[PDB]
């Protein structure tokens, strides 16, 4: 769809929300009109000033333009979603949704990420050096958490059918980044959601959905490393997958401030270790570099205890294995842990 | 593509925000 399509639509679009969007606002128990308009304006002084401080005053006009198109995208997708939702569950109100500041901050942030990313390289011009505001940047700007942001991505994508394949991919990668580390940082509401679940059952569709995507991503990466390093032993992987899967779910504190991939690599090693299969970390670490995520910092600088970081090998020996020693050994035991279902589709 | 469309049938964005 002409790589310029959506941006074309956006450039043509009006700055004020449509008669129909305003109509959704007027049918809410609590009118969100004023809040959404003010938020748009407030986040505007903030996005524009932070953006300008990223690229410079000579480029003030570009921040405004990024913002303008992002807000148009915001209203556009918002309206799209409300129609899909009205249709989905025939209701028409939506006060609960439209009055949720977090929802609105995530739609906006996601819309700003699209406009931002499509013009990335162009913005990267007149930028250069150690100031390349990739993705987490936009979250940093709106004081918005990665776990919240992630909640709008799949929906945002299904709501804007004119996203370039290039934009679709970027949004997808953003969600992957969240899943691999951003969502597990100590400032992440995910931990309040988890603890809530471990405690009082029921609720949180967002956590259930989060994990579904983590497991899928987790397995995919795991499977890639196995196809490369463990062709000789196919029975592994499923066993490695089980420890990996069991660990994220029941040993999630291991993930706090750490990386999905660190737990993955440590799962592979540990299981090969008890199953008497070579596999040095040196090997694992080398294949890992073949993964779309893969950066060296991830196995070179691993959180140990305090703000103390060390090699992934130190993490494995001092924390990982020490924390999971007995579980790992159960895999080589007479009654092996029931294998965990491989994530599908 | 590796992306996982996680929303089950009829789940929508409303089921993700309060």
């Amino acid at each position: 769809n002409t790589i310029q399509q959506l941006m074309m639509i956006l450039n043509s679009a009006s700055d004020q929300p449509s008669e129909n969007l305003i109509s959704y606002f007027n049918n809410c128990t609590v009118n969100p009109k004023e809040s959404i308009l003010k938020r748009v304006k407030d986040i505007g002084y903030i996005f524009k000033e932070k953006f300008a401080k990223a690229v410079g005053a000579g480029c003030v006009a570009i921040g405004s333009q990024r913002y303008k198109l992002g807000v148009r995208l915001y209203y556009r997708v918002m309206e799209s979603m409300l129609k899909s939702e009205e249709e989905r569950l025939s209701i028409q109100n939506f006060s609960k949704l439209l009055n949720d500041n977090i929802f609105h901050m995530s739609l906006l942030a996601c819309a700003l990420e699209v406009v931002m990313a499509t013009y990335s390289r162009s913005t990267s011009q007149n930028l250069d050096s150690g100031t390349d505001l990739s993705f987490p940047w936009i979250l940093n700007v709106l004081n918005l958490k990665a776990f919240d942001f992630y909640k709008v991505i799949e929906s945002f994508i299904k709501a804007e059918g004119n996203l370039t394949r290039e934009m679709i991919k970027h949004l997808e990668r953003c969600e992957h980044r969240i899943m691999e580390s951003l969502a597990w940082l100590s400032d992440s509401p995910l931990f309040d959601l988890i603890k809530q679940s471990k405690t009082r059952e029921g609720k949180s569709t967002s956590l259930s959905l989060f994990y579904k995507k983590v497991y899928r991503l987790a397995y995919l990466r795991l499977n890639t490393l196995c196809e490369r390093l463990l062709s000789e032993h196919p029975e592994l992987e499923h066993i490695i997958w089980t420890l990996f899967q069991h660990t994220l779910q029941n040993e999630y504190e291991l993930m706090r401030d750490r990386h999905l991939d660190q737990i993955m690599m440590c799962s592979m090693y540990g299981i090969c270790k008890v199953k008497n299969i070579d596999l040095k970390f040196k090997i694992i670490v080398t294949a890992y570099k073949d993964l779309p995520h893969a950066v060296q910092e991830t196995f070179k600088r691993v959180l140990i205890k305090e703000e103390e970081y060390d090699s992934i090998i130190v993490f494995y020996n001092s924390v990982f294995m020490q924390r999971l020693k007995t579980n790992i050994l159960q895999y080589a035991s007479t009654r092996p842990p029931t294998l965990s279902p491989i994530p599908h589709i | 593509d590796d992306y996982l469309w996680g929303l089950e049938a009829g789940e929508g964005i409303s089921d993700l925000f309060d």
